[PDB]
């Protein structure tokens, strides 16, 4: 019972790291474009 | 061999007794074969229930994972990246202290856990045991041992007086005392300074709550090569062949230290 | 001791979403 709460947590978490993931590779992506408009 | 056989009857117990494993330890070297898997039972890195074992080894490869995932998204590992600098930024980022970026120089602290991860990495080559094992036994170093380490220095001069004051004295004829490279001996338990065979039948006692057992490899060192030392006379002469000492001996060393620490701390 | 580890997890992707968080700042500070 105190473990799968334990691990509803981790998970949940988890899910917030792969959006923040994403939204990184986003920025990246978009500072890499700001680099080609430079030519 | 007779050992050996001792140990195997604690771990067949369904519920390991860790009190146990630790006296083990603290008496007789471990079985190559078991090593890895007590050091581990005895860091916490596995319960005292080995059906547990695996479900939980599950958990912490997952962590393992995450982390190194998570250090290849902000860029601050590649492939190129040696292992032991990978599981030294793991460990900054479990531990909250990752830098902005790898470019930035690495500080004391940092190049003690460096040289322990790579001794380790010949110690135990599972990449998932290695870095779990380098990162419990080194927290253990700045939480069990925070107010212990500090204090073998002055223990190291004590316990040398009790065993040969005129080297001792000779020491402190050159000035030589105070600039004993103390902090490869006591921050980095001797890694790069003893073979990893040898070594870890030191760290076998580490693991299993004494630290003062690396004074008396610190003392026996300088007991072994008593001779070549007596005929240096410079501060700076001495502490350069302490930090690069001949290798073939340190077998010897290791087996003296451990008879040297229980006769003066007489454990159970 | 199987608890131990599930909460060992937990803390440590907090410990990267906190990473994330400064490198996702960072980030926007740079394109500007």
């Amino acid at each position: 019972g105190q473990l799968q709460a334990a691990e509803s947590r981790y998970e949940a978490q988890k899910r917030i790291t792969q959006v923040f993931e994403l939204e990184i590779l986003d920025l990246y992506g978009r500072l890499e474009k700001d680099g080609l408009l430079k030519k | 061999v007779e050992e050996k056989k001792s140990l195997e009857i604690l771990l067949k117990d369904d519920r390991l007794d860790t009190e146990k494993l630790c006296t083990f330890s603290q008496r007789f070297p471990l079985p190559s074969m078991y090593r890895a898997l007590v050091w581990k039972v005895l860091l916490g890195i596995l319960p005292p229930h080995h059906e547990s074992h695996a479900k939980v080894m599950m958990y912490r490869k997952e962590q393992y994972l995450d982390v190194l995932h998570a250090l290849k998204v902000v860029r601050f590992v590649s492939d190129a990246t040696p292992q032991a600098e990978v599981y030294l930024r793991m460990y900054q980022l479990e531990s909250g202290k990752l830098p902005r970026s790898p470019s930035f120089p690495l500080e004391p602290d940092d190049e003690v856990f460096l040289a322990i991860a790579k001794a380790m990495e010949e110690m135990v080559e599972d990449s998932v045991d290695c870095y779990w094992i380098t990162r419990r036994f080194v927290n253990q170093l700045n939480t069990k041992y925070r107010d212990s380490l500090p204090q073998l220095p002055k223990a190291f001069e004590q316990y040398l007086n009790l065993e040969d004051g005129r080297l001792l004295t000779h020491l402190r004829m050159c000035s030589a005392a105070p600039k004993l490279p103390y902090d490869l001996w006591f921050k980095r338990c001797f890694a790069g300074c003893l073979p990893e065979s040898s070594l870890q039948r030191v760290w076998d006692k580490v693991v299993s709550g004494s630290c003062k057992i690396l004074v008396f490899v610190a003392v026996e060192i300088l007991l072994t090569f008593k001779i070549k030392v007596m005929a240096l006379n410079s501060a700076e002469k001495i502490t350069k062949f302490l930090e690069n000492i001949p290798q073939d001996s340190s077998d010897a060393i290791v087996s003296k230290a451990i008879d040297l620490w229980h006769k003066h701390c007489g454990t159970p």
